[PDB]
RNA sequence: AGUCGUGCGUCUAGGAGAGGGAACCCACU
């Protein structure tokens, strides 16, 4: 659903920066890596927490209830 | 369904002693100090302190495994010493060492102007 | 030196389940059809609703 | 003491009558989450 | 339980687990590999069981 | 890990590692079994029980 | 003298420093408790008074215990297995509100500052959520729709990472040591060259590069072990470091005192 | 460059438990 709060591996704080990535890859039209680089993602980790999530609350959220 | 208490790793349960020293009958002069609610951290820190003197003979720290958090270390030093003076001096020069980081961390951190 | 047809894309050939697997190919074809019994029973988001 | 699927309206009705939604035609009927106390843990 | 060896006696020791755990050896004689294998234990009601058990 | 088994991480999993929802639903109805007779869907009392 | 410690960089939340002088075990136990034995403030109970968002309420729960808080005064609060108190009194837990719903067609995105502290802090700043975003809004919680009302009491509580990871101060505590294969700790993996195939580490500028004509060195130990500690926002990473030697002095104390008792 | 039209609402505190067969299909070791 929403962008988990902390990384698995190392437990690092991504969630802030959801909407950050996405603003990056919309507004600014910056590749995947550039956009995680630029939010301050070095460990892979969090690159693939980021990268491979899905929003889905958004899908839940197009019903009525 | 029956998942193990987690706080009760590092919290002691009741009627439980925090350390429990027996003999040991393997070699003169050794000693078994059972640890509970313990991990790695503190056992091999200790272990690694105990070597470091060169009375001490033996000092080896074991796990019996994972699920209980728990290990026993085994000392042994040379006729006259008592283990436990040993391992209090092992950790005194733990206390000490750590200390000597914190202040040198401390001192380092202020005049570093970041 | 005929070739009177050709395959769009040979991948096309597996199924809704093999297709998932990466690789097939580089992967023995019992272990893939071991993974392509498997994927039916994998715990996932099956709809939105 | 319940809400209709559609309309998200309370109806709070009693035995003997009917399980309709009173706005609407749907009697879908959902009940309303329960006034107890309720608490949950992240472990 | 394809041979002999496939049901044998151990000595309990409970762990806080919903598990059954035994010893990496003992997997050869049941075949067992750890990849979803249910395996049943059997408890004994009597002295004159747990004795056969024991000794057998 | 023998055996093809596997180490799982305690602190990812706790952090929210494959944690999972299982819903189940169950279904009743008052089928009637004789004209004018019928199931009623109260809460017990024990009297007449 | 003993060790002593030789910060290469510092910042806000992550800090790169050297230690010398000091033992292999010793800097794997500082480690170990700098990522476990640190105490932290985090969310421990939920209370759900109004919820009909999409998500579930222990999903909810969850995503707001993984939640930073501030923990700069925790050694102040105390634990509420230790202090007599029927259930999270003041002195020994922090309550915070999450209240939001949604509007007629803009959904309603919950963060961390939404969340507002209820309990007197007695002029402690501690259980402040932690922002670090530039736009300021903090670890995204939850959306809301229309007529999705979200009503809940949260109570953080004093731990350590680890009865459960939320605590947990530091992210990722990079440790390394023996860049160059000096003590051959390593048998590096190679098939055509080992230098080749393995590219140098970044800490190896900071040692002297082996020379083939003197021998192996046996007599040569674990020494200048690179350290760097990221911190998640709780702590600074100066603080959780100080914080880390702290319990481990405080844990061999207590090892000690129950020697000297027993 | 020195002034100006427009809007709001009227009553609220009292002790205890016991039970479905067959057939079909999916799936695990
Ligand atoms: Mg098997
Ligand atoms: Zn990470
Ligand atoms: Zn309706
Ligand atoms: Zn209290």
């Amino acid at each position: 659903m929403i962008v988990p709060v902390r990384c698995f591996s190392c437990g690092k704080v991504v969630g802030d920066k959801w909407e950050s990535y996405l603003n990056l890859l919309q507004e600014d039209e910056l590749d995947e890596g550039t956009a995680l680089s630029r939010l301050g993602l070095k460990r892979y980790c969090c690159r693939r927490m980021i990268l491979t999530h899905v929003d889905l609350i958004e899908k839940f959220l197009r019903y009525n209830p | 369904m029956n998942a193990p208490d987690r706080f009760e790793l590092f919290l002691l349960g009741e009627g439980e002693s925090k350390l429990k020293i027996d003999p040991d009958t393997k070699a003169p002069n050794a000693v078994v100090i059972t640890f509970e609610k313990e991990d790695h951290t503190l056992g091999n820190l200790i272990r690694a302190e105990l070597l470091n003197d060169r009375k001490v003979l033996f000092a080896a720290y074991k796990v019996e495994h994972p699920f209980f958090a728990r290990f026993k270390l085994r000392i042994q030093t040379t006729e006259g010493y008592d283990p436990k003076d040993a391992l209090k001096n092992a950790c005194n020069s733990i206390i000490n060492k750590l200390g000597a980081l914190k202040t040198n961390f401390e001192t380092e951190w202020n005049l570093q102007t970041l | 030196t005929t070739f009177t047809h050709c395959e769009i894309h040979p991948s096309m050939i597996l199924g809704v389940a093999a297709s998932i697997i990466p690789f097939p190919d580089h992967n023995q074809s019992p272990r893939n059809t071991y993974q392509s019994a498997m994927g039916k029973q994998a715990m996932g988001v099956f709809l939105t609703n | 003491k319940y809400i209709c699927a559609e309309c998200s309206s309370k109806l709070s009705l009693s035995r003997t009558d009917a399980v309709r939604c009173k706005d609407c035609g749907h009697r879908i009927l959902l009940k309303a989450r329960t006034k107890r106390l309720v608490q949950f843990e992240a472990r | 339980s394809l041979h002999k060896m496939s049901m044998m006696a151990h000595r309990v020791k409970v762990i806080p687990y919903s598990t059954f755990r035994l010893n990496l050896s003992v997997t050869s004689p049941y075949n067992a590999d750890f990849d979803g294998d249910e395996m049943n234990l059997h408890v004994p009601q009597s002295e004159e069981t747990r004795a056969e058990l024991s000794q057998l | 890990n023998q055996e093809d088994s596997m180490i799982m991480n305690q602190s990812s999993i706790d952090r929210g590692l494959f944690r999972s929802l299982f819903f189940r639903s169950y279904m009743d109805q008052e089928k009637k079994y004789g004209m004018s007779i019928t199931e009623t869907f109260e809460k017990p009392q024990r009297t007449n029980t | 003298e003993g060790p002593q410690v030789k910060i290469r960089e510092a910042s806000k939340d992550n800090v790169d420093f050297i230690l010398s002088n000091v033992d292999l075990a010793m800097a794997n136990s500082l480690r170990r408790v700098m990522i476990a034995e640190i105490p932290t403030l985090a969310i421990d109970s939920v209370e759900v008074e109004t919820n009909t968002t999409v998500l579930a309420d222990e999903f909810i729960a969850h995503r707001l215990g993984l939640i930073p808080l501030q923990s700069m005064d925790i050694e102040q609060l105390e634990y509420s297995r230790d202090c007599f108190c029927e259930d999270h009194c003041d002195k020994c837990s922090v309550v915070l509100t999450l209240q939001a719903f949604g509007e007629s067609e803009s959904t309603t995105n919950v963060y961390s500052k939404d969340l507002v502290i209820v309990s007197n802090l007695m002029g402690r700043n501690i259980g402040h959520p932690i922002i670090q975003d530039k736009e300021g809004n903090g670890v995204l919680i939850c959306k809301l729709r229309k007529g999705q009302e979200l009503k809940l009491t949260c109570v953080a509580k004093k731990g350590i990472a680890k009865e459960h990871a939320k605590w947990g101060p530091a992210a990722a505590i990079e440790f390394e040591y023996d860049p160059w294969n000096k003590l051959k700790h390593t048998d590096y993996w190679y098939e055509q060259d080992s230098a080749k195939e393995w590219p140098q580490s970044k800490n190896c500028e900071y040692e002297d590069p082996p020379n083939e004509g003197d021998p192996f060195d046996y007599k040569a130990q674990a020494d200048t072990f690179y350290m760097n500690v990221e911190s998640v926002g709780s702590i600074p990473v100066d603080q959780v470091v100080v914080r880390g030697i702290d319990t481990l002095q405080k844990k061999v104390a207590s090892i000690l005192l129950a020697l000297t008792q027993m």
